[PDB]
């Protein structure tokens, strides 16, 4: 079979504000085949609340989704997205990265 | 300006039990209009764009019967490919379908596609003129075949050049406040440091439709590719989509890099300093 | 609109 490795961007929806309340994104692209874990972190932690967009592909057959759920950003909180697929040998980790 | 309408369907085989999971999307240019999931409880074609609920229950009745009449097909199909290529029950499998097409800024039939895929490799596709095929192997040479006898080209470009183009008209005028507006990027700039000789600029893009936008940076005036990190274009998740290109350069030279921005909703490109 | 009829391959 073919087998494409997921790019992962992890961001927020609007521009991110200590204590303004936002959305917490991990778009996932370019993976073949389409089965995937992805999780959103808070602090380490399983978010539970994460919805996903309607799995779609791009030109090249290739699969984009996009994770997200929403949050208040504070000081001191990490967050980051946890991507599996059948061609990573170990979960891929992403930090949110805010001053970018 | 121009303008697409286009279906993308994927099913995925599931060996053990039961049918293959099969969700369908549709859009008119960036904006996601429709769906199925058939894991929903609905088993309904749905709405994902206000402007599409102006539509009554004869459109979500026959759309939903088309849609799983898709699905039937594809269910058909990975057992029929799976034959062609001698493989097992075991394994799971893909076939991903896309078709639509292009009007110009009259609106008027530009382009229109029907592609197929099995496994994410190109199995088989209509030419542009819409009256012929291309396959890959000798798999899709059979189904080249069997749908020549069939003239299954002849239906599909009848689609393509007549219902495909007349109904995205019909969602461009009823999502007109939407579909027919643009949103500029909203861009700035940032500055980050690495050591004493080495600065990061980032020229962002915010906020903005359609998705094509180009963004690329000037040294003195002349373009510079390299040193320079562009990421792909990504959703928002309102409706809009962000971007960002990054160029590395030496503390105390920022000024000689300009950022450029060209977007439809900028009657000119735009520039950006640090 | 979808199309009408999707022949199998």
């Amino acid at each position: 079979m073919i087998q494409r490795t997921p790019k992962i961007q992890v961001y927020s929806r609007h521009p991110a504000e200590n204590g303004k309340s936002n959305f917490l994104n991990c778009y996932v692209s370019g993976f073949h085949p389409s089965d995937i874990e992805v999780d959103l972190l808070k602090n380490g932690e399983r978010i539970e609340k994460v919805e996903h967009s309607d799995l779609s592909f791009s030109k090249d057959w290739s699969f984009y989704l996009l994770y997200y759920t929403e949050f208040t950003p504070t000081e001191k909180d990490e967050y980051a997205c946890r991507v599996n697929h059948v061609t990573l040998s170990q979960p891929k980790i992403v930090k949110w990265d805010r001053d970018m | 300006g121009s303008h697409s309408m286009r279906y993308f369907f994927t099913s995925v085989s599931r060996p053990g039990r039961g049918e293959p999971r099969f969700i369908a999307v549709g859009y008119v240019d960036d904006t996601q209009f429709v769906r199925f999931d058939s894991d929903a409880a609905s088993q309904r074609m749905e709405p994902r764009a206000p402007w599409i609920e102006q539509e009554g229950p004869e459109y979500w009745d026959g759309e939903t019967r088309k849609v799983k009449a898709h699905s039937q097909t594809h269910r058909v199909d990975l057992g029929t490919l799976r034959g062609y290529y001698n493989q097992s029950e075991a394994g799971s499998h893909t076939v991903q379908r896309m078709y639509g097409c292009d009007v110009g800024s009259d609106w008027r039939f530009l382009r229109g596609y029907h592609q197929y895929a099995y496994d994410g490799k190109d199995y088989i596709a209509l030419k542009e003129d819409l009256r012929s095929w291309t396959a890959a192997d000798m798999a899709a040479q059979t189904t080249k075949h069997k749908w020549e006898a069939a003239h299954v080209a002849e239906q599909l470009r009848a689609y393509l050049e007549g219902t495909c183009v007349e109904w995205l008209r019909r969602y461009l005028e009823n999502g007109k406040e939407t579909l027919q507006r643009t949103d500029a990027p909203k861009t700035h700039m940032t500055h980050h440091a690495v050591s004493d000789h080495e600065a990061t600029l980032r020229c962002w893009a915010l906020s903005f439709y359609p998705a094509e936008i180009t963004l690329t940076w000037q040294r003195d005036g002349e373009d510079q590719t390299q040193d320079t990190e562009l990421v792909e274009t990504r959703p928002a998740g309102d409706g809009t989509f962000q971007k960002w290109v990054a160029v590395v350069v030496p503390s105390g030279q920022e000024q000689r890099y300009t950022c450029h921005v060209q977007h439809e909703g900028l009657p000119k490109p735009l520039t950006l300093r640090w | 609109n979808l199309v009408p009829s999707v022949a199998t391959v």
